[PDB]
RNA sequence: UCAAAGUUUAAG
RNA sequence: GGAAGGGCACCACCAGGAGUGGAGCCUGCGGCUUAAUUUGACUCAACACGGGAAACCUCACCCGGCCCGGACACGGACAGGAUUGACAGAUUGAUAGCUCUUUCUCGAUUCCGUGGGUGGUGGUGCAUGGCCGUUCUUAGUUGGUGGAGCGAUUUGUCUGGUU
RNA sequence: CCACUUUAAAUCCUUUAACGAGGAUCCAUUGGAGGGCAAGUCUGGUGCCAGCAGCCGCGGUAAUUCCAGCUCCAAUAGCGU
RNA sequence: GUCUCCGUAGUGUAGCGGUUAUCACGUUCGCCUAACACGCGAAAGGUCCUCGGUUCGAAACCGGGCGGAAACACCA
């Protein structure tokens, strides 16, 4: 189910917030993480001699630590077998908290999506970066390989190399030695070769489409022969896959040898989609503000208040933002606010006495606000946009409208 | 040292010494009656069914 | 790798202090006067395992 | 390279009748800036053309068309001859008189056209988009013009303009044209002239 | 009156 | 030093014995588990070791609850008694006056700051003391004066026999 | 700041009347303070970070080396790079 | 499309109708080592590609399935 994953997602996401914010002594802790076609017995010996040099490691504090950790992890991956699909990621650790507490922590999961991305590190902390990266790159591409001797289509997340489907076939020679039948072999050849490029895109419609809408953000064509240009200029690809072709590729080699070179070739094109479709929405929104409509809003006093009301279609927000929501609490008669409030307003604040009854009216801690939206844009609307601030446009909106706003589902009138 | 909200602390007593303390009422100036009971073994206070020491701890209540 | 961030840590969270007032210091050939006094006139002692103009203990 | 500049028309900025309004709208000070300073009361909104965005949204707003925010070349900021208030009209360089030759301007009017001619003639100080003599003859430097106000400076050079507007002419001056004509003789050439 | 014996935290 | 000369030790070998390693259990330890399964020590020189055979105590760990044993001062607090200590009955594990309720009490204790204490089987043995242990149970180690070397150093403290 | 002198005419110095000092004022700076190399095992912060450091180095929770305050040292209308 | 062959513990392979399915490596568990490697001693692990048949009995013999791989595709 999409609803259930998506609780996995926000499971796994909270997962590593919590031990981002972790910390503890010398180098600790084990950020341990494990490809999925990966053997556990390698990783296994790795850890054992990783013991063995710990086991001279001067410092008392940091290397018994060590040791217990390098442990832990080590008997985590005897319940295992095989490293699961998806990869493994295994992080063992002895972390300093409130109350003194230094407490002991292990935690090994099978995460969502395939990962790509082996890691074996020391620290104070815990390197959740990689898996930070993956969260956000949802991004998936597909890549098409043609050639005379045979396909490939495969997939691309921003580390994952997949491969779905590939055949080969067996097509006929270049040239007909008759004189007459020179004419008529070179249209049977030409036949041949347009049922392969129709056999090819068929197979893309199966694949790369689901449930009429292509599920990949873009499309690769590469190969040689001018194979892969036939396939992009023709009838026979279907239009709602061809409008997503993103490059063809000029490639050696054939096959999954190859696949990783058009890759390589195509990672420019692939990095720049993300700002492209930032440019076009932030771009839409900005045409509301050029002519009159009254459609857009912006802040949070305003966007709030537009998404509590009849409410946005989309909703345009800064990656980083810094504003956040705090939750203001009454010592004596139990009245309550919550307000959106900016790094120097949430900082220092002496606004916040009761003023009406006479007491401090103390701010019970915040949640951040981007989160927050996060949280409940299925609550209003929807359609929660993340954008950053590498484009012209989107760079107008960070520093000049605040990195907040959104276009509104039908007119809206403001005061104050 | 995350103190839980439902728990919260437990408020110690208050007491409350009501000026001047009256036990004794004053009967054709010379002489005195007393409103309070007294013990056996110090007033006896007037408990609303019972009657309680407030020293050497003894009790009584006529059913 | 290691990023740009931490640039001015400490300068940053330093406990920011007064710098007091005291006194217009003497200058020129009067500083010179003291100084030339509070080497070879004043003091000069008995002895006792050498000696420490910024001494503390 | 390019920069924007605020201009208030200050006849039509009426700041009590329209309320605050430019803040309100603006997305700079809803953000949490200096961008635009108003109030129910004093005279005229003032605007940062450094924290401006040129949006084009308080133009739109405000009731009485008293904003507008245009674009200049970056390269004229340094060639700024005067600017008489904030938010208002920026002159860049000024014609380059030439003794002994008649000077010709030829442009449209409202392009500060009117300051240059009160520069030349000396009523107007080139506040060189301040708002000085020395300086004002340092920044003029390799060329006639610093020749010209040093001219102007220490020999009291006699400014004279034909004006513009000749119907308020009448009502001003009394008598006959011959009288007039006696009245302000210097070089007593009034027979050729006539 | 000569078999084989390779290596040693980044964690101060 | 998988270099050479001596010479030695059952924590080395030989010749043998008794074994342990296999079985069941006793116990220590690591792991897993768990609210917690407290913790030190991991080659000889960690692991029936901490004198550590813990029902309670021990006890640190966890989950519940009382108490102050918060000295003294400076002050505020001084009596329209500051505000130590209480049988009910609800509650509670409790016959904890712990709380809500309701009568009364030492009477100069108090409560609030600040300085500041005090405690802590909390952290740090890689801040130390003391005490052990070990290197290292073998025969080794040292300065004065003289001699040799610019000097670090060396000689003495040794070819040989002897123990 | 009157006046003289100066000067081609001035200015400046010089000459000279009249006003013109309690330092809270008429305010001395630039670089240092582990060694080289003059001069703090001072106090507060940070914790192999930020940073200093020509060289040797210092920084990983008692920093004589970092950022600060205090004191001290060198030269002094100068002194650093 | 034709004819051919091969699908066996994690990997590569043996296997003459009656087998505990062979060998090597890999894996785990001891020891040895300060540790590691090597070394020594133990252990665990095959849907014998899939289905149906012949057979007293099929991993093999025979049929079809799903895979995989060579050779042919010539004269105009
Ligand atoms: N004294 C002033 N104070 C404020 N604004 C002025 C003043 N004089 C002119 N303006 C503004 O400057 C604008 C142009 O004036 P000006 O430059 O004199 O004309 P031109 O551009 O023809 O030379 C006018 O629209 C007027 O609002
Ligand atoms: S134009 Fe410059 S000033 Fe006028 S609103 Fe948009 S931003 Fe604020
Ligand atoms: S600008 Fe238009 S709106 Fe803003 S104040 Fe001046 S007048 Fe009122
Ligand atoms: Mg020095
Ligand atoms: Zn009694």
């Amino acid at each position: 189910s999409a609803a259930d994953r998506n609780v996995e997602i926000w499971k796994i996401k909270k997962l590593i917030k919590s031990l981002e914010a972790a910390r503890g002594n010398g180098t600790s802790m084990i950020s341990l993480i494990i490809p999925p076609k990966d053997q556990i017995s390698r990783v296994a010996k790795m850890l054992a001699d990783e013991f063995g040099t710990a086991s001279n490691i001067k410092s008392r504090v940091n290397r018994l630590s060590v040791l217990g950790a390098i442990t832990s992890v080590q008997q985590r991956l005897k319940l295992y077998n095989k490293v699961p699909p998806n990869g493994l990621v295994v992080y063992c650790g002895t972390i300093v908290t409130e109350e003194g507490k230094e407490k002991k922590v292990n935690i090994d999961f099978e995460p969502f999506k395939p990962i790509n991305t082996s890691l074996y590190l020391c620290d104070n902390k815990f390197h959740t970066e990689a898996l930070t990266a993956l969260l956000s790159d949802d991004s998936k591409f597909g890549f098409i390989v043609i050639d005379g001797s045979g396909a490939l289509f495969g997939t691309l997340q921003g580390n994952t190399r997949e491969v779905l489907h590939k055949f080969t076939v067996d097509l006929p020679k270049k040239h007909g030695r008759a004189a007459q039948s020179a004419l008529r072999f070179a249209r049977l050849r030409m036949e041949k070769r347009h049922n392969y490029v129709r056999k090819v895109a068929e197979t893309a419609v199966q694949l790369f489409i689901s449930g009429d809408k292509v599920n990949v953000a873009g499309l690769v064509l590469a190969g040689s022969a001018d194979f892969k240009t036939e396939l992009s200029q023709s009838d026979m690809f279907d239009q709602r896959l061809q409008s997503k072709v993103l490059k063809l590729v000029d490639i050696s080699y054939g096959g999954e040898n190859g696949f990783n070179q058009a890759i390589e070739l195509s990672t420019e094109v692939l990095s720049n989609v993300k700002f492209i479709q930032e440019k076009k929405l932030i771009g839409r929104y900005f045409d509301e503000i050029s002519q009159d409509t009254g459609k857009y809003c912006f802040g949070v006093e305003d966007t709030l208040k537009a998404l509590e009301m009849g409410a946005v279609e989309i909703l345009i927000v800064y990656e980083n933002l810094d504003i956040m929501r705090y939750v203001l609490h009454c010592q004596g008669t139990e009245e309550e606010k919550i307000l959106y409030l900016t790094p120097e307003q949430e900082k220092d604040k002496s606004h916040f006495t009761d003023k009406e009854t006479g007491q401090e009216h103390e701010l019970i801690e915040s949640m951040p606000l981007l989160e927050w939206f996060a949280n409940n844009y299925k609550k209003f609307g929807a359609t929660l946009e993340i954008v950053t601030d590498k484009s012209q446009e989107g760079s107008q909106f960070v520093k000049g409208f605040g990195g907040i706003g959104g276009i509104l589902r039908y007119r809206v009138d403001f005061q104050g | 040292k995350s103190y839980t909200t439902p728990k919260k602390n437990k408020h110690k007593r208050k007491k409350v010494k009501l000026a001047v303390l009256k036990y004794y009422k004053v009967d054709e100036n010379g002489k005195i009656s007393r409103l309070r009971r007294e013990c056996p073994s110090v007033f006896m206070a007037s408990h609303f069914d019972r009657h309680y020491c407030g020293k050497c701890c003894l009790t009584y209540c006529f059913n | 790798h290691g990023s740009l961030a931490r640039v001015g840590k400490v300068r940053g969270q330093t406990l920011k202090v007064a710098k007091q007032e005291k006194k217009k210091k003497r200058t020129g050939r009067a500083k010179r006067r003291m100084q030339y006094n509070r080497r070879f006139v004043n003091v000069v002692p008995t002895f006792g395992k050498k000696k420490g103009p910024n001494a503390n203990s | 390279k390019l920069t924007r500049i605020a201009i208030v028309n200050h006849d039509k900025c009426k700041p009590k009748k329209c309320r605050q309004e430019c803040k309100k709208s603006c997305p700079v000070v809803r953000m949490g800036k200096l961008c635009i300073e108003v109030t129910p009361q004093s005279k005229i909104a003032w605007i940062s053309e450094t924290l401006c965005i040129g949006c084009g949204i308080c133009i739109k707003k405000c009731p009485f068309g008293a904003l507008s925010i245009v674009n200049l070349p970056s390269n004229l900021e340094k060639e700024t001859t005067h600017r008489y208030c904030a938010n208002a009209f920026k002159l860049h360089r000024l014609p380059i008189p030439r003794p002994g030759e008649v000077l010709g301007l030829v442009g449209t009017n409202g392009i500060g056209k009117s300051t240059a001619l009160k520069i030349l003639a000396g009523k107007q100080k080139p506040n060189l988009g301040k708002y000085d003599w020395q300086e004002i003859l340092t920044y003029f430097r390799g060329s006639e013009l610093q020749n010209y106000f040093t001219k102007i400076l220490e020999d009291d050079l006699k400014a004279i303009i034909k004006p513009q507007y000749v119907d308020q002419i009448p009502k001003a001056a009394k008598g006959t044209v011959g009288s007039i004509l006696d009245r302000k003789d210097e070089t007593k050439t009034q027979a050729i002239v006539c």
